[PDB]
RNA sequence: CGGAGAGGUA
DNA sequence: GCGGGCTATGGCGGCGAATACCCTC
DNA sequence: GAGGGTATTCGCCGCCTACCTCTCCTAGCCCGC
C-alpha cells in the first residue's frame, strides 16, 4: 500500500488499504527507499552487502 | 453484491471491526509538524491545520457546552450538524460543499491534502529529498579534460 | 588540490531522463565560476552550453565512492544502456575536424 | 494543419516578404506549443512506466 | 493516433482510438458494402457459427494482407477486418 | 533618406529603406496613458472624444455611478444617489513616494445627494472616497514605494458565441450556443443529439428551450410560427413533456433553488430577475453592441442599455435553428439581415482587451456593489431624519477592493526593468490569464498559437519561451485600442488603384470583411502598383494575388504585424522564427553596460523606443541649456523659465541594475521640444544600445566554442566593454513591538572591536566602504523585555562591494512608517560586474551562448594589420538553426566600422541603382539602419563588400566574399582559409554566473521535514529529485543512494554524526530512519489509521 | 511492535484506528481553542500546545521553572504538570479532542 | 522560511 | 475615542458509479 | 410498480524536472481602558 499511495490516488489507496488492514511487506525498491533501507538491488542484494 | 462483499469480506476476514468509521476522539498532529512562525512584526502565520483544529474546538466546545445547559433537540441537532461539517472539513477540506476557505477566499490545506498531490509528503519529502554537500553552476565546455 | 584528488564527484543535470544524467567524474580546480564539462559525455547530459546548469554531489562513505568510482565513472559508461550504442563518441567539432 | 497553398517562395537568404514571414510564424509557434506539451507528458509517462 | 498519445494508450491498453475489429475464426467472408456501416461476416471455415461486424462504421478503411479485404477474401482466426489499430484486450 | 526628421537630435543614421513611412509610429505608453485617463475622466480625453465620440462622453468613474445610482429601498421612501467624482492633487510627487514607500496616490471626492420620498427634504455632502492610486507619465502605478505594471488582459469578449461541434452517434452538426454575459448567467441553448434543442440556464439540468419559452408565457402557436421552418423546434414543442405555463415556471425553479415552494410567483420574479434584469446581469455596451451586430437587431439607437430582452432570446435561438440544417442569412424583423455562421473564440474579434482602465474600473465596481450592500442594509435600520448621506457611506470596501487590485491580483505585475526596453515591453503585454481568463496548466493549443487576427494587433513573435507559450503577447507597433475594447491597426486606404493616404484604423472584424495590401508592394509613387498581383490577405487570412480592383485598404510599414522589441532586430525576415522569438526575447535581458554604443547595424526603432520608454530625459520646451553638469539640466526657456531637470545618478531598478543617466548637451547649445537631453541606463546619444559593436570570426577554434559555447578576448575585460553595474538593496527595520524599546545601536554585544570599526556612531557602515560578505552592516539589537540578540543586517551570502547609500526614516522625524516601527533604515550596495567565463553574451538575432573560455589578447585570431577578434562565434550554430541574419548582420556591421565608397566615376553600379544617396558612400564608423523587413538586399551587401575603405595602409583585410585571412595567434601560421570576420552586435544578458554558483557542505535545515532548506539565498541544498532517485537505481548504487536520502537529508544523529567522522579520521557512521517516514507516520496516524511498524 | 524506530523493521501494517487506540496514542486532551499568548509569548495551557500535553518548549524546562537543570530529569513537575526532558518530544506526542 | 501569485532560465 | 482580540464558471480525457427512459410481467 | 437493460450525467483523478528573482500574506467589528 506504501508504494501505490506514493504513486497516485493517495487518499483511496489509503483508505482501501485501512478497511483491508493490509500489512506492507518492505520488499521493493521504492518502500526501501522510503523508510531509507538499502535497496533490494545493485549493491544490495544479499550476496553483495 | 459483488461490489458490496468486497467491502464486507474484508471486515469479516479480520478481527477488526467497521466501528472504526465512526469517531468519538479525533487525533491532533503534533505541534511540530504544525508549528507557527513568528515573522518580525508579530506576523504569526498559524498552518491551515491550526486554524481547522480551532474550528473543530469551536463547535465542540459549543455543542458540549449546550448539551450540559440543555438544549431543545433541534438546536442540538443542528450544532452535531455543524460539527460533522468541521470535522469533515478539518480531514478532508472542499471535498463536500464549499471548502472552508481562509484570509483571500483559498481553501485551506487539510490533512488529507499533506498525503496528496506533487506537493503531498509521498512525492515531495520522501521520493525526492535535499541534500548537503551539494552545489549548482553554468556549464561551460572543457576540452582540455579527459572522459 | 591534495584532498580533493581521487575523489569521485557526481554531475547530475536536470531532467535526468535516463541512467546516464548522473555520472562521476574526477574533479578539478579551474580558476572561474563555471563546472567545465567534458565535451563528450553532452550527448549522455543531452546538455548544451547556452545557459544550462548542472549540480553537484559529492558521495561521502566508502561504499558511496565505491560506486561512484565503478559504477558510475563516465569512462565505464560509454554505451547507452537503451541500445548499447556508444555515447561518447566525436560529435560537431569532432566529427567535421 | 493543413497547408497554405501559397506556398512560402522565399528563402532565408533572400528574405521572406511579410505575409510569408507570417504565415511561418503559423507553423513555428505550434511546434514549440506542441514540444512543451509533449515534455510534460512524456514526464508522467516515464513516472507511470 | 500515431505518436506519444499512441504509446500511451498502448501501455495503458485503454480501447485504442479506433477498435478496429479482428477476425475471430477462419474462413471466407461475405462483406457487404453500405454506408456508415458494412456487413462484414465470416463464414466459419471450422464448422461453427458466422462471425458478425455490421454496423462499424464504412467510414473505416478496410486492411490489406497477405490481397486487400474483400467479399470472398479468406480471413484468419486473427486477421484484421478493419486497419487502424485494435484492442489489446481482445487480441 | 536617413533615420528621421521628427525627433529633434536625432543621430545620423542612414536607413537602406526602400519604402516611405506614410504614418510614424503612435506613442508607445499611450495605451496605458489613453485607458488610464478615461478613467479618471481627464479633460486632455473629453478632447479626444470629442472628435470623435462626442455623442456620450462618460468616464469610467462616472459610468460606474451612473449605473449604481441611485439606492432606494423597498418602498422607494427614500433614495441615495452620486454624480461628478472629482480629483485632488497627489498628496506627494513621484521620487517622494518611490523614496519613502507611500503610493502614488491622489483623493477622490463625490458629491452624494439623500432625499427622502416623503417630505421632500434633500441633503447633499461631499463624501471622501479614499486615495485613489495614479498613474506616473510613463504608465506606472507606484504601490508601497515599488512600481507595478497594470497589464492588458485579452478577455473574451461577452455575446453569443455558436459553434459546429461534430457528434459521434450521429454525426451531424451539433451547433451549441452559449450567451456568455458579463457578471451574469450563464444560458446555453445546445443542439443535443437525436433532434433536439434544448437549454442548460447556469449549470444545472437541461429543460427544453420551449420549456424556456412556455415560462416565458410564448403560446405553442407563436413559437411554431416563428419556428415553423423548424422541424427540430417543432419535435421540442410537440415532444415536451410539458404543458401550460404553470408547469415550465415550476420546473425552472425546482433546478434555479431547490428546497423551497416553487409558486408561479416566485418562477416569474426569478426568470425576469436573473436575465432581464440590470442590477445582477449586465451585458456591458461592449457586450450589447457585440450582439446586436451579430444578430442585427438594433443598428440605429444608441446603446443604453445592458440586460436582455424576450427578442434577444428569441432571436438567439431563431439564428441557432438556422444554423443548423443550412442557412445562410437570416432576416429577423425589425433589423437588417446579417449572416449565419458560428464564431472563432480565437479570432481578435471574438476576444477583447480589458485594460488597465478596465480592471481598475471592474475592481471598483465590486467594491462599490459591496458599499451598495452596505447602504442598502443600514438604509432600514436608522431613523428618518437623522440619515445624512456621511452617516451611511462606509469607503472601507472601495478602499479595501483598490488594494486588493494593487496587490494580489496576476495583472498588477512588478515591473520589469532590467533595461528600459524591458519596461516598455511589459507596458505593452497582452496576458490572457487573469482571473476570468484561462488558466496556464489548462490552457490548450488552440489557444496558444498564431491566429491570422493577429497580423497588427498581436505579435506573432517575442513570446515566452516556457509554459507561457502564447498565453503572453505583445501589443504591435502601430495598433491602438478602440472605446468598446477591441484593437484597431492602421492602414492607407487605396482608392481606384491609387494608395491613398488618410489612415483608418480598422479592426480585425472589419479587416476580414475587405482585403488588405502589403506595404512592401511596389507602389510606384504615382498611386498605381507596378504589377497587378499582389499578395493580400484575402478574408480568413488567405494569402492571394488579386487585381488592383480588388485591393480595398493596405498596411501602413513594411514593419507593423511586429512588436517594439522585434523591430529592432536588424535582418529580422533573415531568421526564423524560433530565432527571432529567442532574440526578442533576449533584447529584454540585456543588462545595462557601464558605457553605451549604439548598434552600427541597427533598424531605426531605437530612438523612438528611447524616448517613448521614459528613460531618456526629453526636454520638455525648447530653449538653450544655460548650465549643464553631472545631476542637473537647466534649461532656460525662450520666455525666461528655467526648468532644471535633476538626473538619477546610480540609482536601482527593479532588477539590481544601474540606472544612470548622463547630459549630453553642452552649456551653450540650444535644443528643441522633444530633443533628448540627457542619456539613460542603455542609450547612446537618444536611441536604445543594449550591448556593444564587437569584432567577430566565424570559424570554430580548438573546440572551446563547442556546441554554442562562446570566446572572448581579454581585451572585453581590461577595456571595461562588457562591464555592468548592479546595486543591492539590503533593508531592516526596529519594530515597536509589544515588548517595546528596539532600537538600531552601533554597540553589539558579544562583539569584537575590529569588525565594528566600519560602523559609524550611529550604527551604519558609513558610505564609501567595500563590505564583503560577511561584514556588518547595521548593528541590530533586539531588547526581548541583557535579552539583546545581535540581529544584524550584514552582507548577505555571496555579496560584496561598497556602500553607495543608506536611507534612514525615523519616526521622531514624523515620517510615514508602518504600523509599529520607529526605523526604516536601508542600504545600497553597488558592484561593477565584468564579463566572465559563464556569463551569458547574446546577439539580437538568438545566438546566444555561454562565455566558455576568455582568451589573452595575444593568442587571438588577428587579422593581417594585427587587430585581434574580440569574439569567436562556431559556425556549426549557424546554418542549423536559420538564423542567417547575423552572418548579414555580421557583413554589413563591418562595412559601416569600415566606411565605403561606391565609385559612380562612370554611371551609377547596377546594384546600387535603387540604393538612397548618402548610403553611396559613408566615412568610416558610419552607423547605419536596416528597416526590419525592408533593408539591405544581398546584392547591396555584396556591393559595399566589393568596395570599402582601406584602414591606414592601402590594404583591404576582408575581401569580397566577406572573409578575411587571420592569423593563428596561437601558433603563428595563418589559418589555411580565409575566414568570415566582422563587427556583430552582443548583448550581455542578465543571467551571469555570480548568481549562479552555489555550494552547500552543511547549514540551515527546514523544520517540519528535518530536510535541508532550498534556495541559494538562505545557504540551502540542491533537490535530489524522484528521477534522479531512479537514475541511482538503475546504476545499482544502494549505499549512496542511501546515504543521500538518509545521513545527508533527514537523519539528524546521522548527519552530525557523518559530521563528525570526516572531520575526524573515523569511517563514515551508519544510517538511521529519516526523519521524513515518521512524519509521514504521525500524518497518516492523524488522519485515523493506526499504521505500525511490526518487527 | 519496533515502537518509535530502529532499521529491524519487516511488514509495516495499516488499519482503522478505534477510538481506544485514539486515546492511547494521545497524552492529553485538547479542550481550548488557544495557540499562544501574545505578552509572555509562551505556549498556553490545555491548547493545542499545551507543555503539558506535547512536551518542553526548551531543553529541560517546565513551564512555571521549578526546575531547569539536568540532574532533575523524568520528574513529572509537581506544580506545573509539564513533564521534565528533552524538547523534541513535542515532535511525537499527540493529543486528542473528545 | 510556511502559503498564494507573478516573471524568468535550461 | 482609540487599541486589541475574536470571528467569518476558456480545461480535457478516462473512468466508474450514482442515476434517466423504455419493454415485461 | 418492479424490474431490468440500456443510456446519461457528474464527480474525481491525472497532467516533466530543477533552479533564480520579486510582492503580498485579512478585514470587520465589538468590547475594553
Ligand atoms: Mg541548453
Ligand atoms: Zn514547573
Amino acid at each position: 500500500w506504501l508504494s501505490a499511495a506514493s504513486f497516485q490516488e493517495t487518499t483511496r489507496v489509503l483508505t482501501d488499504a485501512a478497511i483491508n488492514c493490509r500489512s506492507d511487506k518492505l520488499n521493493g525498491l521504492k518502500e526501501n527507499v522510503i523508510i531509507g533501507k538499502l535497496i533490494p538491488a545493485g549493491t544490495g542484494i544479499n550476496r553483495y552487502r | 453484491a459483488l461490489k458490496r462483499l468486497k467491502v464486507v469480506a474484508a471486515f469479516q476476514q479480520s478481527g477488526n471491526s467497521p466501528m472504526g468509521m465512526v469517531l468519538d476522539a479525533v487525533p491532533v498532529i503534533p505541534p511540530e509538524l504544525r508549528p507557527m512562525v513568528q515573522l518580525d512584526g508579530g506576523r504569526f502565520a498559524t498552518s491551515d491545520l491550526n486554524d481547522l483544529y480551532r474550528r473543530v474546538i469551536n463547535r465542540n466546545n459549543r455543542l458540549k457546552r449546550l448539551i450540559d445547559l440543555g438544549a431543545p433537540e433541534i438546536i442540538v441537532n443542528n450544532e452535531k450538524r455543524m460539527l460533522q461539517e468541521s470535522v469533515d472539513a478539518l480531514f478532508d477540506n472542499g471535498r463536500r460543499g464549499r471548502p472552508v476557505t481562509g484570509p483571500g477566499n483559498r481553501p485551506l490545506k487539510s490533512l488529507s491534502d499533506l498525503l496528496k498531490g506533487k506537493q503531498g509528503r509521498f512525492r515531495q519529502n520522501l521520493l525526492g529529498k535535499r541534500v548537503d554537500y551539494s552545489g549548482r553552476s553554468v556549464i561551460v565546455v572543457g576540452p582540455q579534460l579527459k572522459l | 588540490e591534495e584532498v580533493i584528488a581521487e575523489h569521485p564527484v557526481l554531475l547530475n543535470r536536470a531532467p535526468t531522463l535516463h541512467r546516464l544524467g548522473i555520472q562521476a567524474f574526477e574533479p578539478m580546480l579551474v580558476e572561474g565560476k563555471a563546472i567545465q564539462l567534458h565535451p563528450l559525455v553532452c550527448e549522455a547530459f543531452n546538455a548544451d552550453f547556452d545557459g544550462d546548469q548542472m549540480a553537484v554531489h559529492l558521495p561521502l562513505s566508502a561504499e558511496a565512492q565505491a560506486e561512484a568510482r565503478i559504477l558510475m565513472l563516465s569512462s565505464n559508461n560509454i554505451l547507452s544502456p537503451a541500445s548499447g550504442r556508444p555515447l561518447a563518441m566525436p560529435r560537431l567539432d569532432m566529427v567535421t575536424g | 494543419g493543413e497547408f497554405i497553398p501559397r506556398p512560402v517562395k522565399s528563402s532565408f537568404r533572400e528574405g521572406l516578404t511579410v505575409l510569408e514571414y507570417f504565415i511561418n510564424t503559423h507553423g513555428a509557434r505550434k511546434g514549440l506549443a506542441d514540444t512543451a506539451l509533449r515534455t510534460a507528458d512524456s514526464g508522467y509517462l516515464t513516472r507511470r512506466l | 493516433t500515431g505518436g506519444l498519445p499512441r504509446v500511451q494508450e498502448l501501455f495503458e491498453a485503454r480501447v485504442p482510438r479506433g477498435k478496429a475489429p479482428i477476425a475471430d475464426v477462419t474462413g471466407r467472408v461475405r462483406l457487404e458494402d453500405g454506408e456508415r456501416f458494412y456487413k462484414i461476416t465470416i463464414v466459419p471455415d471450422d464448422g461453427g457459427e458466422e462471425v458478425v461486424y455490421d454496423k462499424i462504421s464504412k467510414r473505416q478503411r478496410l486492411r490489406v494482407f497477405k490481397r486487400v479485404l474483400s467479399d470472398g477474401d479468406h480471413v484468419e482466426v486473427g486477421q484484421q477486418l478493419m486497419e487502424g489499430s485494435a484492442d489489446p484486450h481482445e487480441v | 533618406s536617413s533615420s528621421n526628421n521628427s525627433v529633434p537630435g536625432a543621430p545620423n543614421r542612414v536607413s537602406f529603406a526602400k519604402l516611405r513611412e506614410p504614418l510614424e509610429v503612435p506613442g508607445l505608453l499611450d495605451v496605458q496613458t489613453d485607458s488610464f485617463e478615461w478613467l479618471i475622466g481627464s479633460p486632455r480625453w473629453r478632447e479626444s472624444a470629442a472628435e470623435r465620440g462626442d455623442v456620450n462622453p462618460v468616464g469610467g468613474l462616472e459610468e460606474v455611478l451612473y449605473e449604481l445610482s441611485p439606492i432606494e429601498d423597498f418602498s422607494g421612501s427614500m433614495s441615495l444617489s452620486f454624480s461628478d467624482p472629482r480629483f485632488d492633487d497627489v498628496k506627494a510627487p513621484v521620487d517622494e513616494c518611490k523614496d519613502k514607500d507611500m503610493t502614488y496616490a491622489a483623493p477622490l471626492f463625490v458629491t452624494a445627494e439623500f432625499i427622502n420620498n416623503n417630505t421632500g427634504e434633500i441633503k447633499s455632502q461631499t463624501v471622501f472616497m479614499g486615495d485613489f492610486p495614479m498613474m506616473t507619465e510613463k504608465g506606472t502605478f507606484i504601490i508601497n514605494g515599488t512600481e507595478r505594471v497594470v497589464v492588458s488582459q485579452l478577455v473574451r469578449s461577452p455575446g453569443v458565441y455558436f459553434d459546429e461541434t461534430i457528434d459521434k452517434s450521429t454525426d451531424k452538426t451539433l451547433h451549441s450556443v452559449k450567451v456568455i454575459p458579463s457578471r451574469g448567467a450563464w444560458l446555453e441553448f445546445d443542439v443535443d443529439k437525436r433532434d433536439t434543442v434544448g437549454v442548460r440556464i447556469d449549470r444545472k439540468r437541461r429543460q427544453p428551450v420551449t420549456v424556456l419559452l412556455k415560462a416565458l408565457g410564448w403560446t405553442s402557436e407563436q413559437i411554431v410560427e416563428r419556428f415553423g421552418f423548424s422541424e427540430i423546434m417543432r419535435s421540442t414543442l410537440e415532444k415536451d413533456n410539458t404543458v401550460g405555463t404553470d408547469e415550465a415556471l415550476l420546473d425552472i425553479y425546482r433546478k434555479l433553488r431547490p428546497g423551497e415552494p416553487p409558486t408561479k410567483e416566485s418562477a416569474q420574479t426569478l426568470l425576469e430577475n436573473l436575465f432581464f434584469k440590470e442590477k445582477r446581469y449586465d451585458l456591458a455596451r461592449v457586450g450589447r453592441y457585440k450582439v446586436n451586430k451579430k444578430l442585427g437587431l438594433h443598428v440605429g439607437e444608441p446603446i443604453t442599455s445592458s440586460t436582455l430582452t424576450e427578442e434577444d432570446v428569441v432571436a438567439t435561438i431563431e439564428y441557432l435553428v438556422r444554423l443548423h440544417e443550412g442557412q445562410t442569412t437570416m432576416t429577423v424583423p425589425g433589423g437588417v439581415e446579417v449572416p449565419v455562421e458560428t464564431d472563432d473564440i480565437d479570432h481578435f474579434g471574438n476576444r477583447r482587451l480589458r485594460t488597465v482602465g478596465e480592471l481598475i474600473q471592474n475592481q471598483i465596481r465590486v467594491g462599490m456593489s459591496r458599499m451598495e450592500r452596505v447602504v442598502r442594509e443600514r438604509m432600514t435600520t436608522q431613523d428618518v431624519e437623522a440619515i445624512t448621506p456621511q452617516t451611511l457611506i462606509n469607503i472601507r470596501p472601495v478602499v479595501a477592493a483598490i488594494k486588493e487590485f494593487f496587490g494580489t491580483s496576476q495583472l498588477s505585475q512588478f515591473m520589469d526593468q532590467n533595461n528600459p526596453l524591458s519596461g516598455l515591453t511589459h507596458k505593452r503585454r497582452l496576458s490572457a490569464l487573469g482571473p476570468g481568463g484561462l488558466s496556464r496548466e489548462r490552457a490548450g493549443l488552440e489557444v496558444r498559437d498564431v491566429h491570422p487576427s493577429h497580423y497588427g494587433r498581436m505579435c506573432p513573435i517575442e513570446t515566452p519561451e516556457g509554459p507561457n507559450i502564447g498565453l503572453i503577447g505583445s501589443l504591435s507597433v502601430y495598433a491602438r485600442v478602440n472605446p468598446f475594447g477591441f484593437i484597431e491597426t492602421p492602414y492607407r486606404k487605396v482608392v481606384d488603384g491609387v494608395v491613398s493616404d488618410e489612415i483608418v484604423y480598422l479592426t480585425a472584424d472589419e479587416e476580414d470583411r475587405h482585403v488588405v495590401a502589403q506595404a512592401n508592394s511596389p507602389i510606384d509613387a504615382d498611386g498605381r502598383f507596378v504589377e497587378p498581383r499582389v499578395l493580400v490577405r484575402r478574408k480568413a487570412g488567405e494569402v492571394e494575388y488579386v487585381p488592383s480592383s480588388e485591393v480595398d485598404y493596405m498596411d501602413v510599414s513594411p514593419r507593423q504585424m511586429v512588436s517594439v522589441a522585434t523591430a529592432m532586430i536588424p535582418f529580422l525576415e533573415h531568421d526564423d522564427a524560433n530565432r527571432a522569438l529567442m532574440g526578442a526575447n533576449m533584447q529584454r535581458q540585456a543588462v545595462p553596460l557601464v558605457r553605451s554604443e549604439a548598434p552600427l547595424v541597427g533598424t531605426g526603432m531605437e530612438l523612438r523606443a528611447a524616448i517613448d520608454a521614459g528613460d531618456v530625459v526629453v526636454a520638455e520646451e525648447s530653449g538653450v541649456i544655460e548650465e549643464v553638469s553631472a545631476d542637473y539640466i537647466t534649461v532656460m526657456h525662450d520666455n525666461g523659465t528655467r526648468r532644471t531637470y535633476r538626473m538619477r545618478k546610480f540609482a536601482r531598478s527593479n532588477h539590481g541594475t544601474c540606472a544612470n543617466q548622463c547630459p549630453i548637451v553642452d552649456a551653450g547649445d540650444r535644443v528643441e521640444a522633444g530633443q533628448v537631453i540627457a542619456d539613460g541606463p542603455c542609450t547612446d546619444d537618444g536611441e536604445m544600445a543594449l550591448g556593444k559593436n564587437l569584432l567577430v570570426a566565424i570559424m570554430p577554434w580548438e573546440g572551446h566554442n563547442y556546441e554554442d559555447a562562446i570566446i572572448l578576448s581579454n581585451r572585453l575585460v581590461e577595456e571595461d566593454v562588457l562591464t555592468s553595474i548592479h546595486i543591492e538593496e539590503h533593508e531592516i527595520d526596529a519594530r515597536d513591538t509589544k515588548l517595546g524599546a528596539e532600537e538600531i545601536t552601533r554597540d553589539i554585544p558579544n562583539i569584537s572591536d575590529e569588525v565594528l570599526a566600519d560602523l559609524d556612531e550611529r550604527g551604519i557602515v558609513r558610505i564609501g566602504a567595500e563590505v564583503r560578505d560577511g561584514d556588518i552592516l547595521v548593528g541590530k539589537v533586539t531588547p526581548k523585555g541583557r535579552e539583546v540578540r545581535d540581529t544584524s543586517l550584514k552582507v548577505p551570502h555571496g555579496e560584496s562591494g561598497k556602500v553607495i547609500g543608506i536611507r534612514v526614516f525615523s519616526r521622531e522625524d514624523e515620517d510615514e512608517l508602518p504600523a509599529g516601527v520607529n526605523e526604516l533604515v536601508r542600504v545600497y550596495v553597488a558592484q561593477k560586474r565584468k564579463i566572465s567565463d559563464g556569463d551569458k553574451l547574446a546577439g539580437r538575432h538568438g545566438n546566444k551562448g555561454v562565455i566558455g573560455k576568455i582568451l589573452p589578447v595575444e593568442d587571438m585570431p588577428f587579422l593581417a594589420d594585427g587587430t585581434p577578434v574580440d569574439i569567436i562565434l562556431n559556425t556549426h550554430g549557424v546554418p542549423r538553426r536559420m538564423n542567417i541574419g547575423q552572418i548579414l548582420e555580421t557583413h554589413l556591421g563591418w562595412c559601416a566600422h569600415s566606411g565605403w565608397k561606391v565609385d559612380a566615376a562612370k554611371g551609377v553600379p547596377d546594384w546600387a541603382a535603387r540604393l538612397p544617396d548618402e548610403l553611396l558612400e559613408a566615412q568610416p564608423n558610419a552607423i547605419v539602419s536596416t528597416p526590419v523587413f525592408d533593408g539591405a538586399q544581398e546584392a547591396e551587401l555584396q556591393g559595399l563588400l566589393s568596395c570599402t575603405l582601406p584602414n591606414r595602409d592601402g590594404d583591404v583585410l576582408v575581401d569580397a566574399d566577406g572573409k578575411a585571412m587571420l592569423f593563428d595567434g596561437r601558433s603563428g601560421e595563418p589559418f589555411p582559409y580565409p575566414v568570415t570576420v566582422g563587427y556583430m552586435y552582443i548583448m550581455k544578458l542578465h543571467h551571469l554566473v555570480d548568481d549562479k554558483i552555489h555550494a552547500r557542505s552543511t547549514g540551515p535545515y527546514s523544520m517540519i521535514t528535518q530536510q535541508p532548506l532550498g534556495g541559494k539565498a538562505q545557504f540551502g541544498g540542491q533537490r535530489f529529485g524522484e528521477m534522479e532517485c531512479w537514475a541511482m537505481q538503475a546504476y545499482g548504487a544502494a549505499y549512496t543512494l542511501q546515504e543521500l536520502l538518509t545521513i545527508k537529508s533527514d537523519d539528524t544523529v546521522g548527519r552530525v554524526k557523518v559530521y563528525e567522522a570526516i572531520v575526524k579520521g573515523e569511517n563514515i557512521p551508519e544510517p538511521g530512519i529519516p526523519e521524513s517516514f515518521k512524519v509521514l507516520l504521525k500524518e497518516l496516524q492523524s488522519l485515523c489509521l493506526n499504521v505500525e511498524v511490526l518487527s | 511492535g519496533a515502537m518509535l524506530d530502529v532499521n529491524f523493521f519487516d511488514e509495516l501494517r495499516i488499519g482503522l484506528a478505534t477510538a481506544e487506540d485514539i486515546r492511547q496514542w494521545s497524552y492529553g486532551e485538547v479542550k481550548k481553542p488557544e495557540t499562544i499568548n501574545y505578552r509572555t509569548l509562551k505556549p498556553e495551557k490545555d491548547g493545542l500546545f499545551c507543555e503539558k500535553i506535547f512536551g518542553p518548549t526548551r531543553d529541560w524546562e517546565c513551564y512555571c521553572g521549578k526546575y531547569k537543570r539536568v540532574r532533575f530529569k523524568g520528574i513529572i513537575c509537581e506544580r506545573c504538570g509539564v513533564e521534565v526532558t528533552r524538547a523534541k518530544v513535542r515532535r511525537e506526542r499527540m493529543g486528542h479532542i473528545e
